């Protein structure tokens, strides 16, 4: 049944199996999903068909995809799993292939969430709502084709004169990023922090912050004594503020008619872009107006140079009133 | 292990950002650079915080609120204090919302620190010049001046 585990890992997959069934704890109940799911990958990548069609950078390729798919069939939906394999084969995505690139989605996300069509239509046109539509691929086909996938939703959401791709940072994390001449522009930062969709939760950072800010209206002395607790503080009040002006940015648009559409979003990455073109260190500071029904919004943009020369988009702002 | 932190500092001070291939702000990544040191080693965090507090060439302004914060917030409140005298007319948004509210809390210690003379019309008076920054708002400035002036009429 999980011919390609070892004995060991045999024996802990029933454990996680038993844990997930039968603990109390959400925690170990989640840890055990987590080992479930690295032992089921490990079975179906060491398959020999998977190893051969995923091996040396071919992890994202149809063919890849489509030995997987055979095996998860074997140890067992599959129609929309087809239109997306099919999909592994494109390299860019144009006027030929991106209502085809669209309507894979959207039937996937219907199938795999539960959700109607309209439903459907509205996760995918987002970067985040697609982030977790390609995540979930991943058991599937594959961590490499899952992020492939989001690329290829990104190109078709994004549609204008620069491109869209995956570039590798630190650590080997992924960022979907708009590239265009000598600049790039991680999409996240416009599609996600420019429209008041910062990460972190207000109401929890809120309640942490105001916790220390009470203690140290008490006792300032006493507060201080201690330089942990104004780190604390401190990095709380940093990321309500990267929120409230994430939040006040979004609506600044929003008042102008700039709405948050892929038009939108794309029109600005493209302007953006532009405005970086050859730059130097000297000047790392760009901006650029926007219209919309209700009036111009000018949006500033910082850009780091990377030792080779190329400008990445750091911080996005705009005024406020 | 700081001389990490200390050197994620000296890029920030020298091409705004911690490390190159880094997707963060680059002030959020130096504001946890600044703080991790702080708590490892008072002395040399200290001196980041003056060395951010005096920079006129770093993007953030949140930052310079950082630096000043844990300045009056340690055993040299004082090279706080004395910043705040002389450089009044030319503090940011961020600067002047943590004097303000160091001092609001300090109405409720025991023992306050000596307050120089005249700090108190200078803080008031950048607050009238700042008051119509549209920024002013994400600095919570307005309402920390109301609890300022509420202590200390």
């Amino acid at each position: 049944e999980n011919n390609y585990l070892s004995v060991s890992e045999k024996t802990e997959l029933e454990i996680a199996k038993q844990k997930l069934k039968n603990s109390k704890d959400p925690a170990e109940r989640e840890k055990a999903q987590q080992k479930y799911d690295a032992l089921l990958e490990k079975d179906i990548s060491s398959d020999k068909a998977v190893i051969t069609a995923c091996s040396n950078g071919q992890a994202a390729s149809a063919a890849c995809a489509g030995e997987r798919l055979k095996v998860i069939a074997a140890k067992g939906y599959p129609d929309a799993y087809g239109q997306i394999v099919n999909l592994l084969n494109i390299t860019s995505v144009d006027a030929q292939n991106q209502q085809q690139v669209k309507d894979a989605m959207v039937n996937y996300a219907m199938v795999q969430f539960g959700v109607d069509r309209a439903t459907a239509q509205a996760y995918v046109e987002t970067y985040d709502g697609m982030k977790v539509v390609a995540a979930s691929m991943a058991p599937v086909i594959g961590a490499a084709a899952a992020s492939k996938i989001e690329v290829l939703a990104g190109k078709q959401r994004l549609s204008n004169s620069f491109e869209v791709s995956s570039l590798p940072d630190a650590n080997g994390k992924n960022h979907i990023t708009a590239v265009k001449g000598d600049a790039k522009i991680p999409v996240d930062k416009i599609e996600l922090y420019m429209r008041g969709k910062a990460s972190g939760d207000l109401d929890s950072l809120q309640a942490e912050y105001n916790s220390l800010k009470d203690a140290r209206i008490s006792s300032q002395k006493e507060f201080a004594k201690d330089p942990n607790n104004a780190k604390r503080m401190e990095v709380l009040e940093k990321q309500i503020h990267n929120i409230e002006r994430s939040q006040d940015m979004a609506r600044v648009l929003e008042q102008a008619g700039i709405v948050n559409t892929a038009s939108n979003n794309s029109m600005i990455m493209d302007k953006l872009l532009d405005s970086a073109q050859g730059a130097t260190s000297a000047n790392r500071k760009t901006s650029v107006v926007v219209s919309g029904p209700n009036g111009n919004v000018r949006i500033y943009a910082t850009w780091t140079i990377l030792p080779d020369g190329t400008k990445r988009l750091s911080t996005v702002n705009t005024g406020t009133f | 292990s700081t001389a990490k932190d200390i050197e994620g500092l000296e890029s920030y001070l020298a091409n705004g950002y911690v490390e190159a291939n880094s997707f963060n702000d680059p002030e959020d990544d130096a504001l946890e650079c600044l703080s991790n040191l702080l708590v490892k080693d008072s002395r040399g965090g200290l001196s980041f915080c003056k060395k951010i507090l005096n920079s006129n060439n770093i993007d953030g302004v949140f930052i310079k609120g950082s630096a000043l914060n844990f300045l009056l917030l340690s055993e040299q409140w004082s090279y706080a204090f004395e910043y705040l005298t002389s450089n009044a007319d030319n503090i940011t948004l961020a600067e002047l919302e943590k004097a303000l509210f160091y001092f609001y809390c300090a109405k409720n210690e025991t023992d306050p620190y000596p307050v120089p003379e005249g700090l108190f019309k200078k803080l008031m008076k950048r607050y009238e010049e700042l008051k119509n920054d549209p920024d002013a708002k994400f600095y919570h400035l307005h309402e920390t001046y109301d609890d300022f002036s509420k202590a200390y009429p």
